[PDB]
């Protein structure tokens, strides 16, 4: 956590329903959009902070 | 905490229409089950300080 991987997401179809039809996430904290928005949204980049 | 909004609904009220209940929220494959993992109890509170 000191030291995070970024990965910019671009150019890509991004189906965000995956990262909740799995029963392994402990949490899923959504801000400004809701989860279920998300595969209707169109937007310019995508940055994954891991 | 005596005061409450809905945060979730299956559907938009219309004018004027009332809605008391404190029926689970189902946002996903999960079922209600008075409890859960994209399910949930639709009233939160704004708790003024």
């Amino acid at each position: 956590v000191y030291a995070w991987n970024r990965k910019r997401i671009s150019n890509c179809v991004a189906d965000y329903s995956v990262l909740y039809n799995s029963a392994s996430f402990s949490t899923f904290k959504c801000y400004g959009v809701s989860p279920t928005k998300l595969n209707d949204l169109c937007f310019t980049n995508v940055y994954a902070d891991s | 905490y005596n005061y409450l909004y809905r945060l979730f609904r299956k559907s938009n009220l219309k004018p004027f229409e009332r809605d008391i209940s404190t029926e689970i929220y189902q946002a996903g494959s999960t079922p209600c089950n008075g409890v859960g993992f994209n399910c949930y109890f639709p009233l939160q509170s704004y708790g003024f300080q």
